[PDB]
């Protein structure tokens, strides 16, 4: 009559690119 | 005979002082209390326990069935001008009842 | 009588406990630890 | 061809300190 809940699923609405800007490690 | 009567406490003198920390059996714990009044010799010439001292003491067991009171003894006391001395007796009620 | 004898058998189990992963936990360092044979602090010269 | 006092047993044990040995890093 129970099972172990379901740790947090993320929404998939806003969506942005991750890369505002070119990563500095990539010598850029 | 006594050695000297103007530095010594003979038993049953009667301390009275007032409990500082609540009081709870639940657990074995430790108590305080402070003197309230100066203490003489028993020849009443000399104050042997200054008034305000600090006393130290414990209890252990908690209770039984029926049993009213709890039985404490104070291990240490301090005078405020550094005196220190093991007396060992039972903590009483305010009219001298054990416990 | 039989719910008497199956219930003192299947009576007795340990509760099961289960965690999400990516929970926050906490470590509380019981014992002193020491790091001068591993760490050594160099200051950084001025420009 | 070769060569050849104690009382209060309940409290004073209750307060039994508990020392933990530190560690130094590696």
């Amino acid at each position: 009559c129970a099972s172990a809940p379901k740790p947090k699923q993320p929404s998939d609405f806003n969506r942005e690119p991750v890369n505002k800007t070119v990563p500095v490690e990539i010598q850029r | 005979r006594l050695g000297n009567r103007d530095m010594l406490i003979t038993q049953g003198t009667q301390l009275d002082c007032v409990l500082e920390t609540r009081l709870v059996t639940t657990q074995p714990g430790m108590t305080t209390c402070h003197l309230t009044r100066d203490v003489y010799s028993t020849s009443g010439r000399v104050v042997l326990l200054d008034r305000g001292s600090k006393v130290v003491g414990f209890y252990q067991g908690g209770l039984r069935q029926g049993q009213a009171r709890i039985f404490v003894q104070w291990s240490r006391i301090e005078t405020p001008s550094g005196v220190v001395i093991n007396l060992d007796s039972p903590g009483t009620g305010p009219l001298g009842e054990a416990g | 009588s039989a719910a008497a004898e199956a219930l003192r058998n299947s009576i007795n189990i340990p509760p099961t406990l289960y965690k999400n992963q990516g929970e926050r936990v906490n470590i509380l360092v019981a014992r002193d630890l020491d790091f001068s044979d591993v760490y050594s602090l160099e200051s950084i010269p001025t420009k | 061809l070769t060569a050849g006092g104690g009382g209060g047993g309940e409290l004073a044990e209750k307060l039994q300190p508990m020392r933990l040995s530190g560690s130094s890093a590696g």
